[PDB]
């Protein structure tokens, strides 16, 4: 009869509340995935911004989700994140000189050139860190490891004069430091189309202001994209 | 037979607006991706403008044409007030798709929260009841009659219906159409320009290795030099001025039934608009 | 290791004429060509949707 | 060392090209072409939050069961078009789901490396992990056993009270995306990246043979009604059509047009009609005899991800990332 059919309707019209009530919990969360190698120190960025690993962090009355998929050479779960608001990407900028057999640095490029050419991910924001500051300082001070003999590019290098850089009183480390960033974004530069940017930011593991740089820096990659949507950038 | 070379004029605005309007109102109808938001305000806007294309300017032209009114006084009245709940509805949604743009760019946190799907259909809501409020209640209650000789004398005649309002029904109807909107417009555009501004100094920074305001330009352009002449107009030959000619004001109001015909293929020059209206036809 | 062996076994498998099997998939297709209302659309009113 | 490897290789060449008669084209070119086919949306559900991956048609030809990426696991009436069950999943992604011949479990699961499973008579009875990497595709041979492909290169056959894994099928080297299982339970293939679909048997858990025609990873798969045949997707533009009596390849299916891969492949009842999803927003259908296309379908806003074929035939249901599954007919 018609009463199976009435049953039918009144559950699919709860379920369709329930639906319109999840949409507007989960509408208002904002996705991020945490991608990087395990000794670039993944687990010392997760530890400053909380205080698969699914994690809730909440920002001026925003909610923030944050995803570490954790070898997998191939990458074919890559696609599934596509509607993440940022991927963090997290690269110990001290691991220039040790190499495992192509130094580590050099491997991190090509993952960063592998993600930002990826056609499921077009307008994928990254958000760009670069753990062990101190250790990239101290290697640099101490010159054991020629920056140049691993990276050609050094020799005809010029620090950037345009940034200023932060007062670490040693030109060397920021001359190292500026070029460790200028690769990344030489390679975010060639395909940016100016749908997603690549944003560099020097961190430390004492350093626990990085919750505000992902907040702010979240908001700008969601000014960016509505004013591309509007045709205003 | 220069009103015969004229009326080619009238005639192919009134083709191009029909047109242009049920185009953009099929775009959103047939295909669901298109529907947002923000399209909510779009296509209310383009329903606005083909309803006072096809009501008040096929009619006015008419009018204008044989130099008379051939229909009856109440139906020169129900034309009137079509006209006005049209152009105020049109600038009423302009404004709000402004401040709809200001919120998306300058809170972009809050801005999935503040506005959803009966938000937006609450608000065209709003503005069609103040739209149809401000038209008719102070047309077919005749508040807008004046109490000069002519204008009793013009109301009387059956045949000739031309405009006569009052000195405060023009000034009230004025600020409500289009000086609060286009205030509240030029706010938010100057709010939506200086983030622009700011987005493009930290990306040249950040990257040193417009566009806005081309766009900003163009739309604060196609809107006020359609509507602020008439506006202002409106106000001068209703507060103490006998200067203003019938044919001026009849050449601006015409003006700003143009703006309809440019509204919708600037506001549907998106991608998505473009693929849409290339599959429809 | 055992790829040598998983292999050898894969090796030594009775196999059939490609010919054999080509008029076995296309005798199956004519013979069940019928009852399937994809290639034949169903009647409106045999039609369990519309 | 490898030259025994090389030396089986070379015996299983010419073995297949020995046996390469006369290719399937010759045969059915005298055959009736099947024509244009005229294919339209009978039901748009329009449900789903998210990006949608996976559907399976229930054994009854209405129920369905569509899984998103908003982690709600959602069955769906297909004649009705009302929502019977909507399951909230753990994970928050889900790559696949299955609905059990008896109908009474549903199973799904994603990155998380569980195959959970939801009773319908909606509480998780039991959570089966054991998997190094993400889980690909499940499917249910009976209503106590579910083969599960993982992103560690390695499919199981899991028991649901036992909760270990019966069997592993091991000795694969790309990561399997995807699983069909014959019209009896006994064979199953899976596809992986490594260019290779392999037939495994469940009961003595080897590879009887290997197909490696691809050259670019293998995304979907599917059985031919018969048993003996199966199609395998792929991310290279080519859907080939396989053999398992012959051992190897009868058909690619190519167009110059189409220059995106293949994301879901299923066969229709009788076998005749190919229906392959696609990266592009459209969907194509392939006669399986002809290798010619008779009729490209409706797209969606988005990339298709699951082409679902009712156990009656009757109609077929597509699901992209637009969060849409269209009945077809
Ligand atoms: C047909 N002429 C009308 C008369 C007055 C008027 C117009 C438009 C908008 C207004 O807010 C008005 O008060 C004109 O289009």
């Amino acid at each position: 009869q018609r009463n199976e059919e009435k049953a039918q309707r009144e559950a699919n019209k709860k379920i369709e509340k329930q639906l319109q009530k999840d949409k507007q919990v989960y509408r208002a969360t904002h996705r991020l995935l945490l991608l990087g190698a395990g000794e670039s120190g993944k687990s010392t960025i997760v530890k400053q911004m909380r205080i698969i690993f699914e994690t809730k962090f909440q920002v001026d009355k925003v909610n923030f989700h944050m995803f570490d998929v954790g070898r997998d050479e191939r990458r074919k779960w890559i696609q599934c994140f596509n509607d993440v608001t940022a991927i963090i990407f997290v690269v110990a900028s001290s691991s220039y000189n040790m190499v495992i057999r192509t130094n580590r640095l050099q491997e991190a490029l090509n993952l960063f050139k592998s993600i930002w050419n990826n056609r499921w991910l077009r307008t994928i924001s990254v958000i760009l860190f670069l753990n062990k500051q101190d250790l990239l300082a101290e290697k640099v001070l101490a010159g054991k490891s020629k920056i140049e003999d691993y990276f050609p590019e050094f020799a005809r290098y010029t620090t950037p004069e345009d940034a200023t850089p932060e007062p670490g009183e040693d030109p060397r480390v920021t001359r190292a430091k500026y070029f460790i960033r200028d690769e990344f974004l030489r390679i975010s530069t060639a395909s940016g189309d100016g749908r997603h940017y690549c944003y560099p930011h020097f961190t430390c593991a004492v350093d626990t202001e990085n919750i505000r740089r992902v907040f702010n820096d979240c908001r700008d990659i969601i000014q960016r994209m509505h004013l591309r949507q509007y045709e205003l950038l | 037979v220069w009103v015969v070379g004229m009326g080619i004029v009238m005639s192919l605005i009134v083709l191009a607006i029909v047109f242009g309007n049920v185009l953009v109102i099929t775009a959103i109808a047939k295909f669901e991706r298109l529907q947002t938001v923000t399209n909510y305000f779009i296509t209310s806007l383009a329903c606005a403008d083909l309803v006072m294309g096809l009501a008040v300017v096929p009619f006015g032209a008419a009018h204008i044409l044989t130099k008379t009114w051939t229909f009856g006084n109440f139906w020169c009245e129900f034309w009137t007030s079509i006209d006005v709940l049209c152009v105020t509805a049109s600038i009423e949604t302009l404004c709000v798709i402004a401040v709809d743009r200001y919120f998306a760019i300058t809170s972009p946190f809050k801005y999935q929260s503040l506005l959803t799907k009966n938000k937006a259909r609450v608000i065209i809501l709003m503005v069609w009841i103040v739209s149809g409020l401000t038209s008719f209640l102070p047309i077919q209650m005749h508040w807008y009659r004046a109490t000069h000789q002519e204008a009793i004398n013009c109301y009387a005649e059956e045949t000739c219906c031309d405009f006569f309002t009052n000195q405060a029904y023009a000034i009230a109807s004025s600020i409500v159409s289009f000086y609060v909107p286009l205030v509240i417009m030029v706010f938010v555009y100057s709010r939506v320009f200086q983030e622009a501004k700011r987005q493009l100094q930290k990306i040249d920074k950040s990257e040193g290795r417009h566009k806005a305001l081309k766009t900003l330009g163009i739309i604060m352009g196609t809107f006020t030099l359609c509507w602020l002449p008439f506006f202002i107009v409106n106000i001068v030959h209703v507060i103490q001025d006998n200067l203003i000619r019938k044919e001026v004001y009849i050449l601006l109001n015409w003006i700003g039934y143009v703006n309809s015909g440019f509204n919708p293929l600037i506001y549907c020059r998106s991608p998505d608009f473009r693929i849409a209206f290339q599959e429809l036809l | 290791r055992k790829l040598v062996e998983q292999l050898k076994m894969e090796a030594n498998i009775d196999r059939i004429k490609v010919s054999k099997a080509a008029a076995d998939l296309m005798a199956y297709c004519e013979a069940h060509a019928k009852e399937d209302p994809l290639l034949t659309p169903v009647p409106a009113s045999e039609n369990p949707f519309r | 060392l490898r030259q025994e490897a090389e030396q089986l290789k070379n015996q299983i060449r010419d073995a297949r090209k020995a046996c390469a008669d006369a290719t399937l084209s010759q045969i059915t070119n005298n055959i009736d072409p099947v024509g244009r086919i005229q294919m339209r949306t009978r039901r748009t559900l329009r449900g789903h939050l998210a990006k949608i991956y996976a559907m399976h048609w229930g054994t009854d030809s209405r129920l369905l069961v569509s899984a998103s990426q908003d982690g709600k696991l959602i069955i769906w009436d297909s004649y009705t078009t009302n929502k019977v069950h909507a399951i909230p999943l753990r994970s928050s992604w889900v790559m696949t789901c299955a609905y059990a011949p008896s109908g009474n479990y549903v199973a799904c699961g994603g990155l998380d490396n569980i195959c959970s499973i939801y009773n319908l008579k909606v509480r998780v009875s039991r959570e089966l992990a054991g998997h190094t990497g993400y889980l690909s595709c499940c499917r249910f041979l009976d209503d106590n056993q579910i083969v599960t492909s993982s992103g560690d290169t390695t499919c199981a056959l899991w028991d649901i009270e036992t909760g270990q894994q019966t069997t592993t099928f091991t000795g694969h080297t790309g990561d399997v995306m995807s699983l069909s299982l014959a019209p009896d339970t006994r064979l199953f293939v899976s596809g992986a990246c490594d260019a290779s679909a392999k037939l495994w048997d469940v009961r003595e858990g080897m590879c009887r043979q290997t197909f490696t025609g691809h050259e670019s990873d293998i995304n979907a798969i599917c059985f031919f009604p018969n048993g003996n045949a199966f199609a395998t997707g792929s991310d290279d533009a080519t859907c080939r059509l396989f053999d398992l009596r012959a051992d190897q390849e009868l058909m690619t299916y190519s167009h110059d047009n189409i220059i995106c891969g293949i994301t879901s492949v299923s066969f229709s009842k009788s076998g005749r009609l190919l229906l392959a999803g696609y990266d592009d927003f459209n969907c194509n259908v392939w006669d399986a005899l002809k290798a010619d296309r008779a009729g490209v379908l409706a797209g969606h806003d988005n990339r298709v991800s699951c082409l679902g074929v009712t156990d009656d035939g009757m109609a077929v249901a597509t699901g992209s990332w637009d969060s849409f599954l269209k009945i077809w007919n």
